[PDB]
């Protein structure tokens, strides 16, 4: 439905605004890219890794599981 | 005399917008404007002129369905909004001179 002004009820704030080419498109671009950027990931990055870690244990593992079950022995 | 007597150094004016944010303003007291006078520039002679052209819908003004504000006129055809009025405000050589407004949750997208 939505669209604007039956949207919703904000009382008592306020806002400021800035024309577009105002700006440079890249302030502290390399500079701020940073362990914020490292802030993101390496934040993630404990949450993330351990099933990729036992993927590559296993996709190597079993690799070798199988794999050495490919050879043949003596008798 | 002594001191303390420097000029106007140009620079931009804020460029903004803010709404106070009030589901407690019970209707838009809306506006806009776009040069007005101030002291210097010889421009505003016909931007006078040209607001001229604009002129101020008022309210209290009848006659819309005769008005001449194109703007005006529709304004009264949709009742598109209750008020705007062409507002000088001035700076030397600089400024707005716009339309106070009126409205409901809808004019303004319209209305510029």
């Amino acid at each position: 439905g939505r669209q604007f002004g039956h949207l919703t009820r904000v009382r008592h704030v306020i806002t400021y605004s800035l024309s577009p080419f105002e700006q440079r498109a890249f302030p502290h671009y390399f500079s701020k890219g940073i362990p914020n950027v490292l802030r993101r990931t390496r934040a993630c990055i404990l949450r993330v890794a351990p099933p990729f870690v036992v993927f590559y244990l296993v996709y190597t593992w079993g690799t070798q599981e199988f794999e050495k079950s490919k050879r043949k022995n003596p008798a | 005399d002594e001191d303390a007597v420097p000029t106007l150094t140009p620079c931009r004016f804020t460029g903004s917008e803010i709404r106070h944010r009030e589901d407690g303003l019970p209707l838009a007291h809306v506006a806009i404007a776009v040069e007005g006078p101030g002291w210097a520039n010889p421009d505003n002679v016909a931007l006078q002129v040209a607001n001229a052209i604009i002129g101020h819908y008022d309210c209290t003004y009848g006659g819309g369905m005769h008005l001449s504000s194109p703007l005006a006129s529709v304004a009264v055809t949709n009742k598109l909004c209750q008020s705007f009025q062409t507002f000088n405000i001035c700076y030397a050589d600089t400024g707005l001179l716009g339309a106070h407004f009126v409205c409901d949750h809808m004019s303004i997208d319209d209305m510029m």
